[PDB]
């Protein structure tokens, strides 16, 4: 009833970015215009986080210092923020084991495995969790979900779950992650007997915000087998491997919650969120003292963007402050960074475009993501998938097939910047 | 006046039980004449399918109690409806139902009713039809809450879509014990569904008629609890449908609806007893109290005994200083003289003698019982 | 007495309903039956399926009639035809596209000049209800979806409140022909028609965009275009639609919009009201306890023992009426006309 504090597992999932954070670490990355991470503070803000751990790894210099000149670590802020740099793709419960060895954790907290933007406000769902406890000190964590529907746009792979819960008590007495190739649900039938109306949901989406006891930190030292939070910790808690303790669940019939895990789920959000499904967490409350104004069909523009005339800017498309449009340019559906400039003639549709991209004269393209100080030359197409990671220069009469990953660095993605681009890369 | 076709036709199945074991050896009066309230347990199907509106109704017999079901029919049953009894020779106690409901298929030509003898039911009728008629599903099938047994079977797993009435799983809470399946197939489709064993099978059922020749053509499909779970809508289901989807619900609520197919004759009959101030038409003397209890008529009971909280049937006698307690008479009992039945359900035509104490114990049809006082058992009379 | 005029401007009203058929009369035809439950019931059909199922019902009625030889079938069809209907009307107030079918088979039950063998005569009558049903009602409808579409122009922004079919059928079709254009659907409480609008409209892959009535002023900036489906269409010129309909048209009048009111000729109406309170139909107190975002999800309310609250009562009526001076034009089978030459086309039948 004191005191929360939560533990952010940044980190997570870079590498599944990865053309993108050779850079910058997947928690600065700018879903609309914003930072990846201050989505999850604001969250935390909202559920009245006093005290935040955030465990990152690579690029953790970039996170520590954004941390400390952010308005969180300001003498206003609602909680007090430390980082803990660990070694690479550190695991959830690695670090619940540091968390015990360090012994830092009191009371409940808040466990999140990369970055939720969501404006479900937990403090209702901590006084059940609180009361749930109070009475019985096994009921180790309650698992926040969203209701939705089976083949819903935001509940993808890892979110889509079958959830058996007890009506009443709303305790979680089955789980397993949907996998195709698993056609059945098959649970021990004493499950029946002790608890008299039961709801098997698959409707649920996974959120993955978990509220934690003081148990878990400890609970993970001992069970150090334990990886993943899902299908060692959950299983194990379910099949009595870890023995007599209670899982419970939250159904949130409102709001929103998603995580940003991936590529197609950044996308997917970064739709949810020009939507005013996140309210008050829109561009155009600038959180972060921008300019931006709302404007019909979901148009989000910031003050000093420069839009030519004869230039057509259709539905959920966001401009940056210090961008220029060029004439008979169509821009559909995507967002644009700060200070762009957008050559004459040029169709944009469903794309990203971070800081500092330059887009030259006769160009098409489409569900690709332009990292900061990307520029492309004249006549060039760029198609669904693409991704073309900071400081990339395509070169003019240049077509980028799908998916394919640029990178000005020294690895895997194929690519480096001089033109004409790749093909013809003069890469290192 | 007689514009109007018939919607429903009603099929009452009367099998003779083998639960209720000490109860129902008999060929002399069978299941469905066992009385609840000192009335026979046919008397309430037929009492809620009159009150349904139906003025006729098939009753499925077997061809022993074919007899002495007839003659109550004629003589004893107040429920102003007709009662068309066959008796096919095909049925017998490896049976249940469904096949009694396949002997006679040529006689089911409308949607049908199905109900069990023991059906004692208080839902009020139109809710059942309504709800058959508004879903217009291919079968409707009605559930309630287990009973709560005040006195010292197997549990019901019902799965039910709720907010659609869908019914989605309907197998027994023991028999598939090993791993209790869901298809996933079932959680793509109708993804929300609401899981039962607080329920227990009502044997109310109303079935669109191309359901009674999947009976015809099915041979497997032996009960209808047996029945009703072949039904799947969702499947594969390469099974040569001839006859827009198929849709089958279900339908529950908090008032007296049950099955007499287990003892639990005794708390359905205890259940059975709001009302008020006994009936006139048997003798009781000074020296002796009965209250809050049944005795029904012709039967005589003399001074100093005690009847608490008890039934009594037609046709019995009771005296010089019995302690009949929480216990059920039937009919033809010559109490002997002073005894103690504590919690007992006694049969019909049965004597029972020289301080016979029983407790918790059943005694079978024209089987005397001499001093000889016993706590478990039931009997008896011998092979 | 069976009347109760207080000071309650509501009193009148009539809210009497059977929900169940205990103690349903014996003489009611089991197609009555099923249709009286389902008129008291479903959320989702208007006047149009009404009165077509009325019809087609009541064929089965006199298909499965059984003359009695102490008359014969023209004395007494007629009586056994409004037994049915006041079964029905018991179950919900007669909508008046359900009334004047029941006015036109009346006398049709009557013209028959005591002719024919009864076989024949039951075949005649089933012959103009099917035609009834072919002419009045699906030609007609056919009629005013083409004469309808034709006004829908390239870079229309079309509205159109709750679930309409005659509207639905429009803008499918408008569609189907390669009209470019979108649709605002405009929704409402207690039950929210206008998603099954959406829901329809969107899987015919039509750009939709969904508001509910509060949010009128704001979203009508942006319409060009305002299509209504009627109920009744009153001889003052007046539409008789939905409980929220003149509010649509009012906004619109305000925004320059023009308001279309699309209703098949047989739902015209003698009958003038000049106010939206004489003749209405009372819905359920108990559906606006609900809280807003979702119905029969189960949510209490503040408000849920508002009956046994003294001062306190929950209202919801069905239907409004929209003056003549709000409706721009009236689409008909007989064309596009003035909505206030509606008792003209009465002289004309």
């Amino acid at each position: 009833k004191h005191a929360l504090q939560a533990i952010v597992l940044s980190d997570s999932y870079n590498y599944r970015f990865r053309p993108l954070t050779l850079d910058k670490p997947r928690c600065l990355l700018p879903l609309a215009n914003t930072p990846l991470i201050e989505y999850t503070f604001e969250f935390l803000a909202l559920a009245g986080v006093q005290e935040v751990y955030v465990f990152c790894c690579a690029h953790a210099g970039q996170i520590r210092e954004y941390i400390e000149k952010s308005k969180w670590n300001l003498p206003s802020s609602p909680f007090s923020v430390n980082t803990i740099v660990s070694r690479e793709s550190l695991s959830v419960g690695d670090a619940l084991r540091e968390l015990d060895s360090k012994q830092l954790i009191t009371s409940d907290f808040i466990l999140v495995s990369g970055d939720v933007v969501s404006n479900v406000p937990l403090n209702e769902v901590l006084k059940e969790h609180r009361k749930r406890r109070e009475d019985d000190k096994n009921a180790i964590m309650t698992m926040v979900v969203r209701e939705a529907s089976p083949f819903h746009r935001t509940r993808a792979r890892t979110e889509s779950s079958v959830f058996v819960i007890d009506k009443k008590t709303s305790q979680c007495v089955h789980y397993q992650a949907n996998e195709r190739g698993k056609h059945y649900v098959s649970m021990d039938p004493e499950i029946f007997n002790e608890h008299e109306e039961l709801e098997v949901r698959n409707d649920l989406i996974d959120c993955q915000i978990d509220i934690c006891s003081n148990d878990v930190p400890a609970l993970f030292t001992e069970n150090f087998d334990y990886q993943d939070i899902r299908k060692d910790f959950v299983y194990g808690v379910l099949t009595s491997d870890l023995l007599g303790k209670k899982i419970h669940c939250h159904v949130a019939k409102e709001n929103y919650a998603a995580r940003v895990r991936s590529l197609q789920t950044y996308d997917a959000i970064s739709k949810d969120v020009l939507s005013r499904w996140v309210y008050p967490f829109v561009p155009d409350s600038n959180l972060l003292n921008q300019t931006f104004s709302y404007q019909r069909h979901q148009i989000y523009k910031e003050e000093d963007v420069v839009l030519a005339r004869s230039c057509i800017i259709k539905a959920r498309t966001l401009i940056g402050a210090y961008t220029k449009v060029g004439d008979a340019s169509v821009v559909a559906n995507t967002i644009i960074g700060r200070n762009c400039t957008i050559g004459s003639n040029c169709s944009i549709d469903s794309a990203f475009l971070w800081e500092d991209v330059v887009i030259g004269d006769n160009c098409r393209i489409g569900k690709a993501i332009l990292a900061n100080s990307v520029k492309i030359g004249n006549n060039c197409s760029i198609e669904d998938g693409a991704i073309v990671a900071a400081g990339v220069v395509i070169g003019d009469n240049t077509i980028i097939e799908k998916n394919k990953r640029l990178t000005t660095f020294e690895s895997h993605s194929q690519g480096t910047l001089n033109d004409p681009s790749l093909v013809g890369i003069g890469g290192r | 006046l007689q514009s109007i076709p018939i919607e429903f036709q009603a099929v009452v199945f009367a099998g003779f039980g083998n639960s209720l074991y000490p109860l129902t050896g008999s060929d002399a009066l069978p299941k469905a004449l066992l009385p609840i309230g000192n009335k026979p347990m046919l008397h309430y199907p037929l009492y809620w399918l009159e009150a349904a509106g139906f003025t006729s109704a098939i009753l499925i017999c077997m061809e022993e109690a074919e007899a002495h079901i007839n003659a109550w029919l004629r003589s004893g049953y107040e429920g102003h409806m007709r009662i068309h009894v066959e008796a096919p020779t095909i049925l017998d106690d490896s049976k249940s139902s469904a096949d009694a409901l396949r002997a006679v298929s040529h006689l089911i030509k409308n949607d049908f009713v199905c109900l069990s003898c023991d059906s004692i039911v208080g839902l009020p009728p139109y809710t059942v039809l309504d709800k058959f008629r508004l879903d217009n599903p291919s079968a409707l099938a009605v559930y309630s809450p287990v009973l709560k047994y005040e006195h010292i079977d197997a549990k019901q797993l019902i799965g039910i879509e709720e907010k659609t009435s869908r019914l989605l799983y309907a197998k027994s809470s023991a028999d598939v014990g090993s791993d209790f399946t869901f298809r996933m197939s079932l959680l793509w489709k109708h993804p929300r569904v609401t899981l039962n064993t607080n329920l227990s099978d009502a044997h109310i059922f109303v079935f669109k008629h191309w359901v009674i020749d999947l009976i015809r053509e099915k041979e497997s499909i032996s009960s209808i609890r047996g029945d009703l779970i072949p039904y799947l809508v969702k499947c594969q289901y390469q099974k040569s449908f001839t006859v827009a989807l198929i849709a089958k619900d279900g339908i529950i609520c908090s008032r007296a609806n049950n099955l007499p197919n287990y003892f639990e004759l005794n708390k359905c009959i205890a259940k059975l007893t709001p009302e008020q101030r006994l009936v006139d038409v048997t003798v009781s003397e000074r020296a002796l109290v009965g209250a809050d209890c049944m005795v029904n008529e012709g039967t005589t009971i003399k001074d100093n005994s005690n009847i608490k909280k008890s039934i009594i049937g037609k046709n019995c006698v009771i005296g010089k200083g019995v302690v009949v307690s929480n216990s059920i008479l039937m009919d033809n009992i010559v109490v002997e003289d002073g005894v103690r039945l504590e919690s007992c359900i006694v049969a019909s035509g049965a004597q029972i003698g020289a301080k016979s104490k029983l407790r918790e114990c059943e005694i079978g049809v024209d089987h005397r019982v001499e001093a000889g006082r016993i706590a478990r058992g039931e009997r008896l009379v011998d092979m | 007495i069976f009347e109760e005029k207080q000071v309650s401007i509501f009193s009148h009203l009539d809210w009497r309903r059977r929900r169940t058929t205990e103690n349903i009369p014996k003489d009611i035809h089991p197609a009555v039956i099923r249709l009286g439950l389902k008129l008291a019931n479903y959320k989702i059909f208007g006047s149009n399926q009404r009165c077509i199922d009325l019809l087609k019902t009541f064929k089965i009625v006199i298909q499965d009639y059984q003359t009695p030889y102490g008359t014969t079938l023209s004395r007494h069809l007629t009586t056994h035809i409004n037994s049915q209907i006041a079964y029905l009307v018991s179950t919900r107030p007669l909508s008046i596209s359900m009334g004047n079918a029941i006015r036109f088979l009346k006398l049709e039950i009557s013209v028959l000049d005591i002719d024919l063998t009864d076989d024949e005569g039951k075949e005649l009558l089933l012959e103009k209800i099917d035609s009834y049903i072919r002419d009045r009602i699906i030609i007609a409808g056919q009629v005013i979806v083409q004469a309808a579409t034709e006004k829908i122009q390239d870079g229309d922004v079309i509205l159109t409140y709750l679930h309409s079919s005659t509207v639905n059928d429009v803008l499918i079709h408008a569609k189907n022909v390669g009209k470019k254009f979108r649709v605002v659907v405009v929704d409402s409480r207690p039950e929210f028609e206008g998603r099954v609008c959406l829901k329809l409209l969107t899987e015919h892959g039509i750009e939709c965009t969904y508001v509910m009535i509060s949010a009128l002023s704001y979203i009508m900036q942006e319409v060009t275009k305002i299509f209504l489906g009627g109920h009744a269409m009153l001889s003052n010129g007046a539409l008789y639609s939905r409980a929220g309909t003149s509010l649509i048209s009012l906004l619109g009048h305000e925004s320059n919009v023009p308001v279309i009111a699309c209703c098949e000729s047989y739902k015209f109406t003698e009958r003038i009201q000049l106010d939206s309170l004489v003749y209405n139909e009372l819905a359920p107190g108990d559906q606006l306890v609900n809280m807003g975002v979702d119905d029969f999800e189960e949510k209490p309310g503040v408000l849920a023992n508002w009956k046994s609250v003294k001062n306190l009562k929950l209202l919801s009526l069905k239907y409004d009426v929209t003056p003549p001076r709000l409706i721009t034009v009236c689409v008909c089978e007989m064309g596009l006309l003035p909505s206030t030459s509606v008792p003209a086309i009465i002289n004309e039948f």
